[PDB]
């Protein structure tokens, strides 16, 4: 059962943040109400671990968490509803009012990784894979299915909204990533399909397999 | 506007 999500950020480690489309309206409303409240209560003592508001590069305020105070000019924040990080001065920080807390609406961005694929260890190969995914899915609406948990973030399959093509499988087909085998019996059909695409990618001498195997 | 102008 695939659910619609909006992909916000792709990380250099081939993880990615998504927002649930079903709650997009609620996020929009919260932001509208938060900003109306900020406009009347113009910007707090930033400290590590604390929630705040932070003024992004579009000139708008968003919900954030303080991760590191490097100096008064360099406060490291994480935008809880989008997943991007930013270093900013104190002039771009404010109090997050209780009316807009994560109890009122949960953090809207969730970190995921692709199921059944290995993130390339070679730096340039990993860049090629990241770059593909950025071009194809960053800031677009996709379909998502949670496959399995891990000692880390959950792993998922994504589908393109239009073609319904499996995104991670696309990477394997292109020879941009290798397959990550799992033992669960319910994953055997999909893993066999991924291994089949990988072998075909190897025979076509694409990307990772350009010079053979 | 989901891309935030980006």
């Amino acid at each position: 059962s695939y659910k619609p999500v909006f992909v916000t950020e792709i990380t250099d480690d081939l993880h990615f943040y998504v927002q649930d489309v079903e709650t997009g309206t609620q996020l929009e409303k919260l932001m509208e109400n938060m900003r109306n409240d900020i406009a009347s209560h113009p910007p707090y003592a930033p400290r590590r671990g604390e929630f705040c508001i932070a003024k992004f590069v579009d000139g708008e305020w968003y919900r954030a968490r303080v991760e590191k105070v490097e100096s008064p000019a360099k406060i490291h924040v994480f935008y809880i509803d989008y997943g991007n990080r930013e270093v900013l001065p104190s002039t771009r920080l404010g109090t997050l009012s209780p009316a807009f807390s994560t109890r009122v609406l949960p953090a809207q961005a969730t970190e995921y990784a692709f199921a059944f694929i290995q993130v390339p260890q070679d730096d340039d190969a990993r860049t090629d894979a990241v770059d593909s995914v950025v071009r194809d899915i960053q800031n677009t609406q996709c379909l998502l299915n949670v496959e399995h948990l891990s000692a880390g973030c959950p792993h998922v399959t994504l589908q393109f909204a239009d073609s319904k093509g499996d995104v991670g499988l696309g990477l394997v087909k292109e020879g941009l990533v290798m397959v990550e085998v799992r033992k669960e019996k319910q994953f055997q059909k999909v893993i066999t399909e991924y291994l089949n695409a990988q072998e075909s990618a190897k025979s076509a001498r694409l990307n990772l397999w350009r010079y053979g195997d | 506007g989901r891309a935030r102008g980006q």
